[PDB]
């Protein structure tokens, strides 16, 4: 019998199915656990599937993930497989948190629209805009403050996204109607009279 | 059979897969043949089977093909007994097939018009950017026709 | 942390693992839901 | 004449083999219309240099 999804055995002739590892599903029986692909987890022992993480949050690490966690507070995660590469600044990833720089911030880990801060209103009738000082910020800053002109990073743009995955190939014919037997042997010819 | 290249990327590289046959004892002439994802060798090739069943490995000629698309492979290998030349068939006796995975190259296409917005009664020339999954295979040149 | 078996047979009482909020108990004593309803009902004891 | 919502469509062929797959819908392009007129405001700081 194979062994049930969440388990694995590498040794012929083993009556128990030992549990997979943390972080790692498995299949209808499988000589080893294969462990979550890309920007995913399990979140628990002898799991059969990687859940994934939804848009805002990043897994710990990649390809083996304990918990799919919140990103920072400057930061939002704009897709759900959204992972943490473990190297290089620390949480960030291609598909992982950004941190929505200068007219933009979050403040509070929820959702992928960062903000582009609240313009304040000086008494009634002024209006002033406001602008971050670091990348992502917390706390909105109003503008004609703190050197403008200091803002110069790199500005990437999107990838265009995964085309949907095909539709499913025709059924395989069904086999056709057995063929009629061969005709009943003719009644045999009388005797000879006398 | 085992394959040599390794990391099979469809049509990029080449795929090289090298059989070996064992026969335990009162080894001759085999044919064997060759299958990929469709088509069967015609003239079937010719085996010597020298080794004993002890040698697994025998020297069977490294047959090596360049498949299209990512569908899986399943690479067989049968082997029929009796001649196949005079129009008989052989005997299957090992066939033994292995599939392999593989990943398909996937084209990118980027457009721009100019003017940006059609006026009615103006040309207009759509500029378009095809970029290709991964590297052109070495010394391969490739003339698409749009 | 606690192992979970695989599908094993199990005549009737006996359970791997209870749902949203039961301690299992290793008792013949007959329980629904985790207030009981008989006792000494099973008689070998089963997973309750 | 002049449309508001264009769908152009291309096909490419390396040989025999086409390189959108016909199961794949054709890629599409929506390019604007209507001819805009762009309006530039310019604001300066500090006006003497």
């Amino acid at each position: 019998k194979p062994c049930q999804p969440g388990r694995y055995q590498n040794s012929i002739g083993q009556r128990v199915c030992k549990p997979c590892d943390m972080g790692t599903y498995s299949r209808y029986g499988g000589e080893l656990c294969t462990k979550c692909p890309a920007g995913t987890v399990a979140s628990k022992t002898g799991s059969s599937q990687c859940t994934p993480c939804a848009a805002g949050f990043y897994a710990n690490a990649p390809d083996s993930a304990t918990s799919c966690r919140a990103c920072p507070r400057g930061y939002y995660g704009p897709y759900s497989g959204a992972y943490a590469d473990n190297l290089g600044d620390e949480f960030e990833g291609p598909r992982g948190c950004y941190k929505c720089p200068y007219d933009f911030f979050a403040d509070r880990p929820g959702v992928r629209q960062c903000t582009a801060c609240p313009p304040l209103d000086l008494g009634g009738g002024n209006l002033v805009e406001q602008c971050t000082e670091d990348l992502g910020s917390q706390r909105c800053k109003p503008c004609s403050l703190l050197s403008k002109p200091k803002t110069a990073r790199t500005e990437q743009s999107p990838p265009p996204p995964s085309p949907s995955p095909p539709p499913p190939p025709p059924p395989s014919p069904r086999p056709p109607s057995p063929n009629p037997p061969s005709p009943r042997p003719p009644s045999p010819a009388p005797p000879s009279p006398n | 059979l085992a394959k040599t290249t390794a990391d099979p990327v469809t049509t990029d590289d080449t795929i090289a897969f090298s059989a070996g046959a064992k026969h335990l004892s009162s080894t001759s002439q085999v044919w064997w043949t060759i299958d990929y994802g469709a088509g069967e060798s015609s003239p079937r090739t010719a085996l010597t089977m020298t080794n004993v069943g002890a040698a697994a490995p025998n020297a069977i000629a490294s047959l090596s093909n360049q498949y299209t698309s990512g569908g899986t492979k399943l690479a067989t290998l049968r082997i029929y007994d009796r001649d196949g030349v005079g129009a008989n068939t052989g005997l299957l006796l090992a066939s033994t097939t292995v599939t392999f995975t593989v990943t398909p190259v996937l084209y990118a296409l980027e457009s721009a018009v100019e003017p940006f917005s059609p006026i009615a009664t103006v040309a207009a020339k759509w500029s378009f950017r095809i970029q290709r999954s991964k590297a052109t295979p070495a010394g391969v040149t490739e003339s698409i026709k749009c | 942390p606690t192992n979970v078996p695989q599908r094993v047979p199990l005549p009737k009482g006996f359970r791997t693992t209870c749902f949203d909020g039961y301690e299992l108990i290793f008792s013949n004593d007959n329980y629904t839901n985790g207030v009981r309803v008989a006792v000494d009902a099973y008689p070998y004891p089963v997973g309750q | 004449a002049a449309a508001a919502s264009l769908q152009g469509k291309l096909q490419c062929f390396i040989g025999s083999t086409p390189l959108w797959d016909p199961y794949y819908p054709t890629p599409v392009f929506q390019v604007l219309a209507a001819a805009p007129t762009y309006t530039l405001s310019a604001s300066v700081t500090p006006a003497v240099v």
